[PDB]
RNA sequence: AAGCCUCCCGGUGGAUGGCUCGGCUCGGGCACCGAAGAAGGGCGCGGCAAGCAGCGAAAUGCUCGGGUGAGGCGCAAG
RNA sequence: CCCGAACGGAAACAUCUUAGUAGGGGGAGGAAAAGAAAUCAAUUGAGAUCCCCUGAGUAGGGGCGACCGAAAGGGGGACAGC
RNA sequence: AGCAAACUAAGUACCGUGAGGGAAAGCUGAAAAGAACCCCGGAAGGGGGAGUGCAAAGAGCCUGAAACCGGGUGGUUAUAC
RNA sequence: CCUUUCGUCUUGAAACACGGGCCGGGGAGUUCACAUCAGUGGCGAGCUUAAGGAGAUUAUCUCCGAAGGCAUAGGGAAACCAAGUGCCCGCAGCCUAGUUUCUAGGCGAGGGGCAGGGUCUGUCAGGGCCUGAAGCCACUGAUGUGAGGCUAGAAACCGGGCG
RNA sequence: GGGUCUCUACUAGAGAUCCUCUGGUAGGGGGGCGCUGUGAUGGGGUAGAAGGUGGGUCGUGAGAUCCACUGGACCCGUCACA
């Protein structure tokens, strides 16, 4: 129903990497069902300067202890402050796409 | 029921008949936090008599050396607290 | 990035808008809040409670066959039944009804944002039938606007800033509607025109400019989503004072 | 601070009081008549000199010679149509589709009425 | 252009009119269709002798469906304005001019619309 | 000839459409009358007056103040 | 303010519910009634009555079946006392 | 439809010994200019010719559907569903 | 040349089964409350205001009002006690090599299996419930229940009056 | 119905191409037509409207639209809602 993300989902299906083809399907879930992470479980299952991606909001329950850049449909506002507070970075889902280190990135997990 | 619906009752009714136990009149009403919970007010001494907390749980576990005032605690809180270098002070009312 | 004008028309300023009024325009989040405030304004109807039961009238029985049908009737004729002359209604209004349509404080305030976006892209000002000859939207007006009490001298500062073709327009009255609305005092039909947010209330702009046809005034603390998207349909032609912004800046 | 209900305007003017009904029969004063009497409108009465605005006999001249106060119309001398037999019958015209022309000062009551709206001297 | 009647001319349409349209007037005189669905009806049943149910196989190419039988493609003008939005051009739409514009109105939409080059139906 | 089908014209009929000085629901005001005879009813009163409304043997209306300004004798045109 | 049902539901029905309802008799007013603790609750606190949102389908009653059902406290509106 | 009641008298007419029950029914036209006069008829907002009006479904008056009936057009009919 | 009279209950009925002369108009799943699912939207370890108060262009609108409710800890009749981690498989995806063409090899969020932890019970093994961090609110729809409750239909029973 | 693609301020439309499937009651699911009113609108129409009678054309269809006569003052397209 949201303009901005049909328009979303409509271009992440163009692109050639099979990261971002998921991400289309898995955006497409009905919404009672939209996958979200909390800050806890990123900082578990990552290492410094990773890359996780996010298919849904990220919200903040937990604690960072090393810097990540962490690409998101949306972040709750505690949650996005966590994340810069620790060194991070915050992208959208659209700004990924263009990015130039993000057109051949290395190091990537996708997260939910 | 007991007739004709007591195909249900024997498979998803259990409780639906009878009595059983009693209820005390005189309770005491306890306001437990975990320590998990516990590293918010709500955003070093913390005196939890404050903000209406009796009972301290076992929950995870902190991240700095704290003293804590409360009336109970559990064993596994108390163990958990002296590690991370902590106390805890069992002051039933501040 | 926008400029000011005074009442001449002429430019004087630059200054830029706050971040709000670049948000995406959702139609979607619009008509959910315009749709909420515009149920709040309807009344309770309701039928009488007793109308077609005011009788005694009883079945017959069988047997009578001239008693045509099991049916309720008075002393031979039809009464009471939903089917029958002068009967009850099976399913009459009633004043128990649920009418509002609640939204979320949090919900309501985003879609107001959203339809203040629409109002700064001229590509929404033209879609939605706004005629004008301005080359920037939204226009941005000295606060001297404030202390006109005239609506002779009104209508002089909208010809000079190229709104006036909004007037004509608005000013063929869409005559008469259709239906049995006229019946019930809404004879006419009228198109909306442009909208003036000022810095408060009580200024004298706010009578002046309120028997102009098609616009409205409204002080830049009250305005919402029926005012800037009426109809459910972003993109009203706005007007806005210098002092009105920086009290637009702090919601 | 009334109603705007097109049912409730309409009763007011179908069953308008005596007292009341000299408002159906208002009409414009000549511009010469508002030089020398200070006032733009008034209501007709008969001896009144009218002069037609509108109709199938727009410029036509005449004196009042009859009233209907319960409707709001004016009978013209020398306007009339005649009927089978052939007696003539007068045409009524509303007291909005006239322009007054010349009164008729001799009520001494009304004089003062008009002078009471603000004359402007005498 | 050639492809008008290989797929109309040959095949005269059905009308699919309702069951017992001929037996009661009440019936008859509405000329439209109603699904039957009686436990024992013979149209439902698709007996012998029977008058075809509706069905989606009865549908027209897609390539001409909904054209004007003079091969164009038919717009409603209920204004002058409307002329003024002709996409492409005159060589595949034919005017259908509304009827209830007055006879004043009219004088000066066909003479805009002849100028266009525009093809009207009922001139 | 009895006729039969279709359209046209007419009759009979009163649907459809349009209209509305009537209802219906909400808000807001305001809120007791009576032995100094109430509310409710019955009979009367107009030049010709049967009904409704108004009135009571002073009976389609009597007196005194104020407003209004030319017609008036209600529905209802003799 | 007194007197006071049955139909129906319980898949029958009598305790129960329906319901102190429907109805009957007496008495007012522009509002009536209530109203200044022989009250609540719990480590020594609040402070006349009434109405709204709650507490809450909780405590509790019941062929412990169908079903029935508070108060204190919290937030407000008005907030007098003789 | 909306109150049972938009109208020449609604709880009115009318029905019941009574407690009680309880209808129907709106619309000429901008203006009556409501059809003078002549022939027919016992008479009739009756017929015919006129006349009024933007216009006579002109008083049984806005529009005027179907069922039903009468007259006419086009096909056809007394050896056969 | 081909073709039995519509709707219906019913194995079939269907007709010597029932309702059906003609035409016009009217005529039957609706409202509220609670609960649970779904499609979407807002905020998110939180969510949400109710009654109400203030203002105003005065039944719209704006600001305030989290009281309470749901969720966040559970087990037990009760006294009372009180968790959230480590092993193995492994889909998507990512990396490396060959892109010969790819479960070849690593890493593997979500998922599955074994365990662990809290509490009741047993004299151990055992047995019951819980614990691996996502909810609240809104609009619309569906269903259940309660109210007349898709529409029509009883014989009856009771209260007060009238003969 | 499914796989693979294109364009569009997209609760949806418009297309290209390859494979396969086609009776149906109770019933479950997906899309559309029509009626009355409300907020808007590139929007419009009218003394020549709505309605009526007969007839053309479009659509599988519910339906839409036009022509001639009748009629004498109101009525429709699109978006959303009830």
């Amino acid at each position: 129903t949201n303009i901005m993300l049909r328009k979303l989902i409509t271009s992440l299906k163009k692109q050639d990497k099979a990261i971002w083809v998921r991400v289309a399907e898995e955006l497409e879930a009905p919404r009672r069902k939209r996958a979200y992470i909390n800050i806890y479980k990123i900082n578990r299952y990552s290492k410094a300067n990773d890359i996780i991606v996010v298919p849904g909001k990220v919200l903040g329950v937990g604690n960072l202890d090393h810097p990540v850049t962490v690409v998101a449909l949306s972040f709750s506002k505690p949650a996005k402050e966590k994340i810069l507070r620790s060194g991070g970075k915050v992208m959208s889902l659209y700004k990924a796409i263009q990015e130039l280190n993000d057109f051949k990135g290395k190091t990537v997990r996708l997260m939910k | 029921m007991h007739k004709e619906k007591w195909s249900w009752t024997v498979k998803f009714g259990e409780g639906w008949y009878g009595k059983h136990g009693f209820r005390n009149p005189t309770s005491k009403l306890v306001n437990a936090i975990g320590l998990r919970k516990l590293q918010e007010y709500i955003d070093k001494v913390v005196d939890l008599a404050k903000y209406g907390y009796d009972k301290l749980l076992g929950g995870g576990n902190l991240r700095l050396p704290l003293v804590i005032k409360v009336a109970k605690a559990t064993e596994k809180a108390k163990e958990r607290v002296k590690e991370i270098g902590g106390e805890i002070i069992l002051t039933s009312s501040e | 990035k926008v400029s000011v004008l005074d009442l001449k028309g002429n430019q004087l300023e630059e200054i830029e808008l706050p971040l709000f009024f670049s948000y995406p325009v959702r139609k979607d989040l619009i008509r959910r809040v315009f749709l909420s405030e515009f149920t709040k304004s309807l009344q309770p109807k309701g039928r009488d409670p007793l109308a077609g039961k005011r009788t005694s009238a009883l079945s017959f029985g069988i047997n009578l066959g001239i008693a045509r049908v099991p049916r309720v009737k008075g002393s031979g004729e039809a009464a009471l039944a939903p089917n029958t002359v002068g009967g009850r209604l099976a399913f009459p209004p009633t004043t128990e009804k649920r009418l509002v349509e609640e939204v979320n404080l949090k919900e309501k305030k985003l879609g107001i944002i959203s339809a203040l976006a629409a109002t700064a892209d001229p590509n929404f000002v033209k879609a939605r039938g706004h005629r004008f000859t301005s080359n920037n939207v939204p226009i941005i007006l000295v606060d001297d606007f404030e202390n006109i009490s005239k609506a002779k001298e009104i209508m002089d500062i909208l010809k000079s800033i190229g709104v006036v073709d909004d007037i004509k327009r608005v000013k063929e009255s869409k005559g008469v509607r259709a239906g049995k609305g006229k019946m019930r005092g809404r004879r006419y039909q009228i198109a909306k025109g442009p909208l003036i947010v000022v810095s408060n209330h009580k200024s004298p702009v706010v009578e002046s400019a309120s028997n102009i046809p098609g616009v409205n005034v409204v002080s830049a603390n009250l305005v919402s989503v029926i005012h800037l998207a009426p109809g459910g349909h972003p993109g009203r032609l706005t007007i806005y004072t210098k002092s009105s912004i920086n009290i637009l800046r702090q919601r | 601070m009334i109603s705007s209900k097109p049912s409730k305007q309409r009763k007011l003017v179908y069953n308008l009081p005596n007292h009341l009904r000299y408002k159906l029969l208002t009409a414009r004063l000549s511009e010469d008549l508002e030089k020398q009497y200070g006032i733009k409108r008034i209501s007709i009465r008969k001896g009144d000199s009218v002069k037609l605005m509108r109709g199938s006999q727009v410029g036509y001249e005449g004196k009042v010679v009859e009233v209907d106060r319960k409707r709001g119309r004016v009978a013209i001398e020398g306007l009339t149509k005649k009927k089978a037999d052939g007696t003539p019958v007068y045409v009524w015209v509303h007291a909005s589709k006239v322009i007054i022309t010349k009164l008729d000062t001799g009520d001494k009551e009304r004089m003062d009425a008009i002078e009471r709206k603000r004359k402007m001297r005498e | 252009k050639p492809a008008k009647k290989n797929m109309k001319s040959p095949g005269k349409a059905i009308k699919f009119l309702r069951f017992d349209w001929d037996k009661y007037y009440r019936i008859g005189r509405q000329e439209r269709w109603r699904k039957p669905r009686g436990i024992d009806n013979a149209i439902r049943l698709e007996l012998k002798g029977y008058q075809p149910k509706v069905k989606i196989g009865y549908r027209t190419d897609k390539q001409i469906r909904g054209l004007h039988p003079s091969g164009l493609r038919p717009i409603l003008v209920k204004s002058v304005k409307d002329l003024e939005a002709f996409a492409k051009g005159k060589q595949d739409v034919i005017i259908i001019i509304s009827s209830t514009i007055g006879l004043r109105k009219r004088i000066e939409l066909i003479k805009k619309a002849e100028e266009l080059g525009l093809k009207i139906a009922n001139r």
